[PDB]
RNA sequence: GGUUGCGGCCAUAUCUACCAGAAAGCACCGUUUCCCGUCCGAUCAACUGUAGUUAAGCUGGUAAGAGCCUGACCGAGUAGUGUAGUGGGUGACCAUACGCGAAACUCAGGUGCUGCAAUCU
RNA sequence: GAAGACAUUGUCAGGUGGGGAGUUUGGCUGGGGCGGCACAUCUGUUAAACGAUAACGCAGAUGUCCUAAGGGGGGCUCAUGGAGAACAGAAAUCUCCAGUAGAACAAAAGGGUAAAAGCCCCCUUGAUUUUGAUUUUCAGUGUGAAUACAAACCAUGAAAGUGUGGCCUAUCGAUCCUUUAGUCCCUCGGAAUUUGAGGCUAGAGGUGCCAGAAAAGUUACCACAGGGAUAACUGGCUUGUGGCAGUCAAGCGUUCAUAGCGACAUUGCUUUUUGAUUCUUCGAUGUCGGCUCUUCCUAUCAUACCGAAGCAGAAUUCGGUAA
RNA sequence: GUGAUUUCUGCCCAGUGCUCUGAAUGUCAAAGUGAAGAAAUUCAACCAAGCGCGGGUAAACGGCGGGAGUAACUAUGACU
RNA sequence: GCCCUGAAAAUGGAUGGCGCUCAAGCGUGUUACCUAUACUCUACCGUCAGGGUUAUGAUGCCCUGACGAGUAGGCAGG
RNA sequence: GUCGAAUUUGGGUAUAGGGGCGAAAGACUAAUCGAACCAUCUAGUAGCUGGUUCCUGCCGAAGUUUCCCUCAGGAUAGCAGAAGCUCGUAUCAGUUUUAUGAGGUAAAGCGAAUGAUUAGAGGUUCCGGGGUCGAAAUGACCUUGACCUAUUCUCAAACUUUAAAUAUGUAAGAAGUCCUUGUUACUUAAUUGAACGUGGACAUUUGAAUGAAGAGCUUUUAGUGGGCCAUUUUUGGUAAGCAGAACUGGCGAUGCGGGAUGAACCGAACGUAGAGUUAAGGUGCCGGAAUACACGCUCAUCAGACACCACAAAAGGUGUUAG
RNA sequence: CCUCGCAAGAGGUGCACAAUCGACCGAUCCUGAUGUCUUCGGAUGGAUUUGAGUAAGAGCAUAGCUGUUGGGACCCGAAAG
């Protein structure tokens, strides 16, 4: 009952009638695996440049 | 046995050469591959005579043996022993496979040699004198009798074996830049040292004639 | 299918031992250990054994068959040998004597 | 009977250069990757810690993340239907620049500076590129160039 | 292999925290006690009629075991384990091997 | 323009044979008390710049030099290759149309350039 | 009359027990079986210059080994060849010169490496702890392997640095059950204390049919559901093999290649053999041979008419038109 | 089990069975005995038949191989 | 190049057949002509999209444009 | 065949289904026997076979990935329909250019490395082997190997310096560039850097082409998970309408015109009609359309007649034509 | 949506939703203050850790299409026990 093992045929086909359109980028990408260190400091400058600038809008 | 050439013709297969991954073969039939006076120099033998191919195939090394004999018993029974000289052009490398239940495991044992030419590939020269053109003619005839295939017999207009068409290597041998090497020559270039290129061309170097 | 029938003799005993089997299953195989070593002296029945440069292997038994016997004999008058010893599944045993 | 190792195939793809093997230098060592380069991955096969895997061998990302003696690469990759974003951690040997992005801030340069002068002289800007546009009408002299007349050769055979 | 009977390595006691010494041994597997209460299962429901009813393995593939060491540390007393690869032999603190010395066959 | 220290590109720099090097530098060079290191002050360590030398190292030049690099309308638009045909041929394979396009060969040229700091008739 | 607190009988426990009862008796596969593992893996090639890619394709390998063959640092250069030195020679040891790696790096193959990743020496245990992120196979799940960090504590080195096992690619394992290590931790539910038991966090004991059933056969006495997904006839495609016919012509034939043959080759035809394949047929095409009977082919055994001969006649051999 | 009558029924007790007034517990359940503990329990010895060790039995199931040298033709090998 | 020899299979037999010889064969060229559910234009049906519309249907009426194959299957209106 | 007994036979009686009985055939046990018949559990289970009921409209596949005692089946991803939702605000492309990468296949190469390999030439006062010259020679004259030097013929899926074509990655700004200065426990010798910021500048080209019959997202669920053929590349095999891959297009699921006939070839894809023009193929007649025109070749006692495709070769020919 | 502008635009507020950095709650690993009955208590502060969380609630009930599972389960069909 021997049969057939392996094919590429209409894989192509049938990725490009669903495209393989983008990853959809955005800004701010995700800090998932970043340094930890200078992550950390990341959190801190954010955190000084909000107190910073609320308190110079007042 | 012995299979057809008919079923070992066509370039099938990719070439399959004795190697570390393919041993146990069983040797070839030609073993020689100069006839006649191998010894003589291209001074002695001007005219050039090749059998060519015409298609794309394979040749077995028994058919290269087999013409190589009637070639060389033609010539020499007809015009003696050294008024020719003859070489086969190519070398049987593919290893031929025979097969010998159903198709499981149907990679095979070796088989044969053969020589895969191409087409333009020179099979057979002969280099010799300008009277033996219509004897060496003839035997190329038998060679290519015994050959499978379309073949042609050209006159090569090369001085011997080697290159340089007869003007060009009787312009060379008068200006003295050709040395008699054993079967070949040796050619001055103006790029090698000046100390050996002296010590091994003198004629050119002095004003000899 | 095919099936194996194995007939095999205890070497420890020298007792015949039969089984059968479909050729498709597995077997245990006993990773036996030849070791070869020098005699000193055959004690009360338990042989002095040495090996490359350490001298433990005091807990062989004599040999009890006649080629033990035979060992015996060559050690009395001398000639000094080298044993070989067979070790398996927690048992070993003088199998084979052997003049250096 | 079949593999698929992290490095199988990689015979050619991971020998060095020819009369090009051994150590690996500074030029390469001393380029600096801030966070934002785009960079182009080609793997050297001397130094084994921090290499890609052959699918990244030749391959174009954006780093995202610069470390002790590695960067982070972001790569899509085409699987099934859809590109995925892979985070790779590969090391500045394995890393090197783009000079298409090199090339891309220096006409961003030099567009700056057009646009400035365009507007200094009150011109229109002209700042986009253009493709080859075809050809203009030309005179040719036949002055000093008569035209040498050509035919077929016939065939000789050389062999 | 060999590894020797003494290391220093990182102990996970509150009072010592850094690399402190530790003596090398195996972990023997326990007594398997008859009161556990997956034993106790096993034994309601092999009792009656019906014979064996969970499986027993059969099928052996393996011969080695993978070695794991018990390390005390001489200091807390605490104690963690540390698992080396499949060996075949496996000797605590034999002797160190000689770098060039005389072949005895 | 040399030379030294640190280098960048990593043979246009390498290799073989032979010549030249005024100044300074570098080097060879002298000694074993100490630190130190070896079977061995040969390498290494230390002390002097004195007793000397450009013999070597180094630098540069020469070689119808080997190698390496660059270029060519030299080979060659050749081999090869996409796309097309109810093209050819029994087939093997080949030609044409629209595109891309080598390597060897031949010939010509070249034989390190440069950054920082210090020093030099 | 005999036996007698023995035996019978009642209940547990061990043995024996195909007499009997249940159940099982892998997969892939140019039919199935035997063989093999292409069933979990690794290297080169097939693989058609990103990646992916098959076959019971080719050449091989793994289920190990190592307290050093791991980590750091330092000194040196390795195969091989030449010239030499008592015994000493082809080769024992010592020098010098040349030596881009032609050696070695535990193992198969590939890659990589020269003041090292090789060979010697010194010190060590980064083969450590806490969990995360990423790559490969991938469903972007698990296992394994690996990468880069972080917080520690260390090793080494003058230091920069390097080190989270083996220079890189392989060297391996879920639930359930058992056992060990950790804090001094949680629960035993009427309230407490001790043993005991159950938990949480990390390992090991192993499933090689390797995402992991606990498992022997026979059936020609057989049965059922199916299958032309699949074998044993025929037909079909192919012609290796079988058969038949050419081409060339070294030689045999007294001399003479071709009256007749014809080696070494080489080109075809046939489906009158056996293979190869599995397209049709398993809700059925009655599957060997013989007897009987008709027709067709020609690759002519005889007969008709001819040609050639090493054809004098006779007999014979080769060929043509001919079924 | 074999299958009238006549004649004969050879060798092997290693294996598998079967068997025994063979030998010592080597292993050996429950119940019973002792030690520790606060007990649940744990560990010991003692331990029946059986298994193992020994013997017998083939008109029980069954089995009954090789290799060399060796005799005046050579060849084979009574013999070793 | 064409043609001939090589060139032998079994029911009767197949350039499709008849037939064709300065072809109705072969090679090449120039025009004319034939016709597909293809293309162009128009009409009608349906679906989709965009719109416009405050006496008897506003999920109605009307305008514009595009499109219409189809097994397993999905949905809608009857 | 047997026929005076191991004979035949009636009636009565006994043995009943895992049971009986058997001069043994797995025979017989009410036409049922390798486990009878009846009723019930029971509408036992079935990954297997067969069937599966009206119309029209719109959209419309898959035979592929991974895992499974898996290969006649499932799960999962993919392919499809529907319901939509947020915007129709600067977003994308089975495409090209410009710039820049990557690769080691075709080719090529071996007087470039590895491996194979044909042939000569010169040399080694260094005897490797065989000699000769005065048995001598740690001597000459040599042959012959070997080795080296410069040449020479032919190669290589698991060789390579070089190295295509076709496919392939990224970019072509507003989420961008430039200038001063704010935060930080990160970093620096440091008012240095890194990341994120405030403020200011950047219009009839916001920074290549062309297109957009909308872009993006989510849920749910079907069927499928036997494929097959053709051009090109290619593996095993002598080959196959053989087995297995890669790219693309088809058939399946597809009618229509042509190939006489045909699932796949050529053209062209389909609502219902009308008119016109064509594709592929054709125009002696069957058969709609020129027994058109033109230049030549061929006469076949087996002519030839149109791709897939339904066959012909080597070798010959004072047949004829041209060179 | 609002303000200015006939405009093209300039600014403000920006629900839903998308991406990202935080903040809070539980778990884990630390840190261990006042007190302390001297071993309890857990303040304060964290952390490449983790949850099917919070961050001005959306659910409940009924009905319908489709899908799933168990039931004879679309209908018919075994050899058997
Ligand atoms: C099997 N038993 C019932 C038995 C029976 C007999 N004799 C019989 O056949 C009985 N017939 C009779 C009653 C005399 C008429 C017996 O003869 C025996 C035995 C027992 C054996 C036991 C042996 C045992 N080991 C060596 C297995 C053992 O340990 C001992 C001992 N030292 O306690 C023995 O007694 C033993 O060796 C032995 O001798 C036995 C008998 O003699
Ligand atoms: C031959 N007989 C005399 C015998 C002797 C001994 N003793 C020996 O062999 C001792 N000799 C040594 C030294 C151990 C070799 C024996 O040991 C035995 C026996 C036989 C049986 C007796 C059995 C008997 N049963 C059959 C009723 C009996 O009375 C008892 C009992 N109720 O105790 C048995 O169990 C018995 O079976 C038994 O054990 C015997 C022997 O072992
Ligand atoms: C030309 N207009 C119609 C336009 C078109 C698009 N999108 C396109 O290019 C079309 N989209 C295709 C390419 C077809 C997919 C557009 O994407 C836009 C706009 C308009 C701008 C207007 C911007 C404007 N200011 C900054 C000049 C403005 O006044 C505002 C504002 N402050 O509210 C905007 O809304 C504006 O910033 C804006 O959003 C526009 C677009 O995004
Ligand atoms: C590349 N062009 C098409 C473009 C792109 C974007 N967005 C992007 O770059 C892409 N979006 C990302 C950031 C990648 C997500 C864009 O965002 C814009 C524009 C166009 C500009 C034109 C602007 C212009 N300037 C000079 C003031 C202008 O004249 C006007 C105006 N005042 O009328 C604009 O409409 C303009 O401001 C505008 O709207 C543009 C964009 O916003
Ligand atoms: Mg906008
Ligand atoms: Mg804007
Ligand atoms: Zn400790």
């Amino acid at each position: 009952a021997k049969s057939k093992n392996h094919t590429a045929h209409n894989q192509t086909r049938k990725a490009h009638r669903n495209g393989i359109k983008k990853p959809k980028t955005y800004k701010y990408p995700s800090l998932k695996g970043v340094d930890p260190k200078f992550r950390r400091n990341h959190k801190h400058a954010l955190h000084g440049t909000a107190k910073a600038l609320a308190a110079a809008k007042k | 046995a012995r299979r057809p050439a008919r079923c070992y013709r066509y370039q099938k297969n990719k070439p399959y050469p004795k190697s570390r991954y393919n041993r146990a073969v069983p040797d070839s039939k030609i073993r020689i591959y100069d006839l006649g006076k191998k010894k003589a120099t291209v001074d002695e033998f001007p005219l050039c005579v090749h059998l060519v191919s015409n298609e794309l195939e394979q040749l077995s090394s028994e058919a290269l043996e087999a013409a190589r004999i009637c070639a060389n018993k033609y010539m020499t029974t007809v015009s003696g022993r050294d008024a020719f000289h003859l070489r086969v052009r190519v070398h049987p490398f593919h290893v031929l496979r025979i097969n010998k239940q159903g198709m499981r495991g149907a990679w095979g044992k070796p088989h044969g040699l053969a020589a895969r030419v191409d087409i333009g590939q020179i099979i057979f020269s002969v280099r010799t004198k300008d009277s033996n053109k219509d004897v060496v003619v003839e035997g190329l005839r038998r060679a290519r009798y015994k050959f499978p295939g379309q073949q042609k017999i050209i006159l090569s207009k090369k001085w011997g074996f080697t290159n340089l068409d007869r003007p060009e290597y009787l312009k060379k041998r008068e200006a003295g830049e050709v040395k008699d090497d054993g079967a070949f020559v040796k050619f001055l270039s103006k790029k090698g040292s000046l100390e050996n290129n002296i010590r091994e061309f003198p004629e050119y170097f002095a004003a000899q004639a | 299918h095919a099936k194996v029938h194995l007939v095999a003799i205890d070497i420890f005993t020298g007792k015949k031992l039969e089984d059968l089997s479909p050729s498709t299953h597995n077997m245990e195989v006993p990773v036996v250990k030849r070791n070869e070593y020098q005699l000193l002296d055959i004690d009360d029945g338990f042989l002095s054994l040495m090996n490359m440069d350490g001298d433990t292997k005091d807990d062989v038994k004599a040999p009890e068959g006649e080629l033990g016997d035979s060992l015996q004999t060559a050690f009395d008058e001398g000639k000094d040998l080298m044993v070989t010893i067979i070790s398996a599944m927690g048992e070993e045993a003088a199998i084979s004597f052997k003049e250096a | 009977g079949k593999s698929h190792g992290y490095r199988s195939r990689t015979r050619y793809m991971f020998q060095r250069d020819f009369r090009k093997h051994g150590a690996v230098h500074l030029s390469t060592y001393l380029k600096v990757y801030k966070v934002g380069d785009i960079v182009d991955i080609k793997a050297n096969g001397s130094i084994q810690k921090g290499m890609p895997h052959k699918f990244y061998q030749g391959k174009t990302g954006v780093v995202y993340n610069v470390t002790k003696s590695s960067v982070g690469v972001i790569i899509n990759k085409m699987v099934g239907n859809r590109y995925l974003e892979k985070r790779l951690n590969l090391r500045v040997e394995h890393i090197k620049h783009s000079k298409c992005r090199q090339e891309f801030l220096e006409r961003v340069k030099a567009n700056a500076a057009k646009r400035a002068e365009a507007k200094a002289q009150g011109v229109a800007v002209q700042l986009k590129r253009q493709p080859a546009q075809p050809r203009e009408s030309r005179i040719v002299s036949t002055e000093g160039n008569v035209p040498q007349t050509l035919a077929p050769v016939p065939y000789e055979t050389f062999i | 292999v060999n590894v020797p009977k003494t290391r220093k390595t990182y102990c996970k006691g509150k009072t010592c925290r850094k690399h402190t010494q530790h003596k090398v041994t195996q972990y023997k597997a326990g007594k398997a006690s008859l009161f556990a209460q997956g034993k106790r299962r096993y034994d309601r429901k092999q009792s009656g009629f019906g014979g064996q009813t969970k499986p027993v393995f059969h099928k052996k593939a393996k011969t080695t075991k993978k070695v794991v060491l018990r390390l005390e540390c001489v200091k807390c007393k605490t104690r963690a384990q540390l698992t080396l690869k499949r060996c075949k032999h496996f000797e605590l603190g034999g002797e160190k091997k000689q770098k060039g010395q005389a072949l005895q066959f």
